[PDB]
């Protein structure tokens, strides 16, 4: 007989940060192992395919960083943009829509880019510039803001944002009159919740750590790869030119075969660890591409998939080597106790709620939606009938209000 | 030629390095052949390889009114 | 021979305290404790909302709640027997250990 | 090479366990903390809890 | 012209088992390769990192 | 001048009626509310 029901709510915004792409680093195993040293090259070529299968393997990693960046952001069919008048039902996107005064990043995306940090090596550029990721994320923003889920499923059909949020509230089982009766509150809760993010990313470093780890692992993998050029590996010098000065070929080609064995094992180490790391980052890029299709381009029913609390909508913000989602969630608040019953006996029939839950203020009784106490008088228009008082455990005796009988009595 | 500095020998400097044998166009299309840093190339009208910044899609002002 | 085994952070007793809390959340408060506060609800009614979420109307639980308690209790006993008689189910953990 | 072989096996086996820990974290979030409507994700039959 | 509708139900309690964590085994690179030998350690440092 | 109610994902204009609508409170709290009748499928029957 005890249930608690929320009298109220908090719309909360939470930040989820996901890796999408590594640096497209590539390394010529010819110039790394040998380099301007034909006496070494003539030795190295005897080990056969190893340098070709390293160049091919790091090329596979490099191309995949652009597939990951493509599959996360490039989901949208067209580059949507907002009208000049920002009449979004009093909800305010100023922090998250792009600044025409700047790349044209948004305010929150600048605070994201502000909070993240040579021989034989190369670094290729990514295929989408940061400005193109900012245009794709502006298309995803303005699509979501003007047309709801529909741009993710066909044409970008427009809808007024006050009614878009009514679908999102209806979808979490909260009847849409709960939005309309409270829309000025809800805009202020939403706006000040993005305000808390606009503070957090300015004052505090910990959030970007999951993208900074992608950077720190790569910079440590390359420093370790370059420091392995300086190691002796049992040769008389680690400098290739020292051997190709101090020694004749009959000794120097054995000394170099120690260095080649070493410098080849440093590459096979690094390329294997980058293949493993690329699999780890690709699983986060596929998670990001999923969260964008399901939580931005849709509304997700999946519990704690798009933050704690029931998911209304979400906004992508670009970040260096990653993506950030501002997930928007109804979190229930200010619950009160009530006596409850599974059903009621009215003239011996068992009446059950059509969608709500029965609850009592100690005395009388009401139906309400489960997620927000909004008591309504128990009528035949909000109940259905099945069977009699025998079959239900704990059925209450209370009146049902017939809504025809006052009209018919006239 | 990746990262080289484009007086290091129709001839052009992408952010990715020096592109030789394709014309740089004051236009944009879908990314036919990728090059990097938003540059792509394709084969177009008199035929040539052309090089350009890619286009991300048709711009669409969704006709929102409250 | 230079091999060492570090302890897990959460001891197996502290793991049992988390599973206990997830049980108590799920039994006393339905799905609500995943969304924020544990709003209590009677368990017979929680199961009527679990039923209603799969297109079986609430009266089909409430007219049959004695049958559904007995079916559930029977099925829990069958898992104790199924875990007790053969280790082969835990073969997905045992492969990772092996 | 004996040690670097074992470490490379463990980095791959660790990723096969992370793929499984993420699935167990997902099944807990959706199927303990909630009621998923995703067919066959949480047993045969329609999921209750 | 025909549909079958279930006249009854069975509650089932299907069990599912997922691995989550490895044993946290750590192996010291030097004590594995060289044991306590100072001479092996001075040779091991020629392989660098 | 006149109003219809439809499902969201396909245009099917029904009349606005007491079967396909529900109530909460008086006008002033709903920002952007309009004026229209709601037909009642049973209130005309006083005469018959
Ligand atoms: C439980 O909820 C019901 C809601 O119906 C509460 O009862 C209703 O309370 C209002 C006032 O809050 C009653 O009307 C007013 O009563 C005062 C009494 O002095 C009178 O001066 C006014 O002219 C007016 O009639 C209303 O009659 C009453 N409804 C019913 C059906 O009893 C109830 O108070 C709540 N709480 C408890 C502890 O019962
Ligand atoms: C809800 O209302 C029902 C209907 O009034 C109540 O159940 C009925 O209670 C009456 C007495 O109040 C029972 O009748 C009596 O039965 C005894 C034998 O048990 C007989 O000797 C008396 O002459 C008299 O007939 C009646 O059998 C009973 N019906 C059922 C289906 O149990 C009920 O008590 C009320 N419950 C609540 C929670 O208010
Ligand atoms: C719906 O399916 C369930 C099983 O999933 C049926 O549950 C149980 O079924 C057995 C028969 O297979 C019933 O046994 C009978 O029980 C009486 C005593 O209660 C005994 O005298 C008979 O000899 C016979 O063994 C059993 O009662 C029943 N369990 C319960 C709690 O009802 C169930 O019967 C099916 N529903 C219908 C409408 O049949
Ligand atoms: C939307 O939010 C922005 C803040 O992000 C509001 O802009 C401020 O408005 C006041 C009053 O006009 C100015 O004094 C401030 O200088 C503005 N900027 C900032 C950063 O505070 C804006 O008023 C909000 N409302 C609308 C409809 O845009
Ligand atoms: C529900 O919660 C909101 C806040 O989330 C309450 O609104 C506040 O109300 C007090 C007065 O009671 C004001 O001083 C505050 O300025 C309001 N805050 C905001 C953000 O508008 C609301 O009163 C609560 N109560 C109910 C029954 O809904
Ligand atoms: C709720 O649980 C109680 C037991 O805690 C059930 O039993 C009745 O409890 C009340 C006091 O709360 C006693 O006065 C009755 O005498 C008890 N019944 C019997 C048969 O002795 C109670 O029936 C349950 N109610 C519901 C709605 O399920
Ligand atoms: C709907 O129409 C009614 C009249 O049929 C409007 O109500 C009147 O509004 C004026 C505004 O100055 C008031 O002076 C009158 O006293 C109101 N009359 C009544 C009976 O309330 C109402 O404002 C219209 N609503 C909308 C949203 O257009
Ligand atoms: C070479 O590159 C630098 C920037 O890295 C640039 O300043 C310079 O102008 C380039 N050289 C030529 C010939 O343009
Ligand atoms: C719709 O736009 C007009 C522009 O004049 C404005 O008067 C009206 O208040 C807006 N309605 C809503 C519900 O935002």
């Amino acid at each position: 007989n005890s249930i608690a029901i929320p009298t109220n709510f908090t719309i909360s915004v939470t930040t989820e940060i996901l890796p999408v792409s590594m640096t497209k680093t590539s390394v010529d195993c010819t110039m790394y192992i040998c380099g301007d040293s034909t006496e070494c090259s003539n030795l190295l070529l005897q080990y056969g395919s190893f340098c070709t299968q390293l160049n091919r393997a790091l090329t596979g990693i490099a191309v995949e960083q652009d597939k990951n960046t493509q599959e996360v952001f490039a989901q949208v069919k067209q580059i949507y943009k907002t009208p000049p008048i920002k009449d979004f039902g009093g909800f305010n996107f100023s922090q998250i829509l792009p600044d025409p005064s700047k790349s044209k990043r948004s305010f929150i995306e600048d605070l994201l880019f502000n909070k993240v940090t040579f021989n034989g090596l190369t670094v290729l550029p990514p295929l989408l510039t940061d400005e193109m990721i900012a245009q794709y994320t502006s298309a995803l923003l303005a699509g979501t803001i003007t047309s709801g889920w529909t741009f993710g499923a066909g044409a970008a059909l427009q809808i007024p944002f006050a009614m878009q949020m009514a679908y999102r509230f209806n979808g979490i089982g909260v009847t849409q009159n709960v939005l309309y009766e409270n829309q000025k509150l809800i805009a202020n809760q939403f706006n000040s919740a993005i305000g808390k993010i606009q503070d957090s990313l300015s004052s505090t470093a910990s959030a970007l750590g999951k993208l900074q780890d992608v950077v720190n692992q790569n910079a440590q993998a390359l420093n370790t790869l370059v420091k392995q050029l300086s190691s002796n590996f049992g040769a008389i010098s680690s400098v290739l030119n020292d051997i190709l000065s101090r020694l004749d070929p009959p000794e120097a080609e054995v000394q170099i075969d120690r260095l080649i064995t070493g410098r080849l094992q440093s590459l096979q180490t690094y390329v294997t660890q980058q293949l493993i790391r690329a699999a780890e980052i690709r699983a986060s890029a596929n998670l990001a591409a999923t969260k964008m299709s399901e939580c931005v381009l849709g509304q997700s029913k999946r519990v704690d998939f798009c933050g704690k609390g029931y998911h209304l909508m979400s906004f992508p913000q670009s970040a260096p080597h990653g993506v950030v989602f501002l997930h928007v969630t109804y979190v229930p608040a200010q619950e009160k106790n009530f006596t409850t019953a599974p059903a009621i006996c009215h003239d011996g029939k068992a009446h059950f709620p059509r969608e709500g839950v029965f609850v009592s203020n100690g005395t009388h009784w009401f139906v309400t939606q489960r997620n927000f106490y909004e008591p309504q008088i128990i009528t035949t228009d909000n109940t259905f009938v099945s069977g009699n008082c025998d079959v239900v455990i704990g059925i209450v005796n209370n009146t049902v209000y017939d809504p025809l009988q006052p009209e018919l009595d006239s | 030629y990746q990262d080289v500095n484009c007086t290091e020998v129709n001839v052009f400097q992408t952010r990715a390095g020096c592109l030789i044998g394709a014309e740089h166009v004051n236009n944009s299309y879908e990314c036919d052949i990728p090059i990097g840093a938003g540059i792509c190339a394709s084969y177009q009208t008199s035929q040539s390889i052309i090089a350009y910044t890619m286009s991300l899609g048709a711009e669409n002002s969704v006709a929102y009114s409250n």
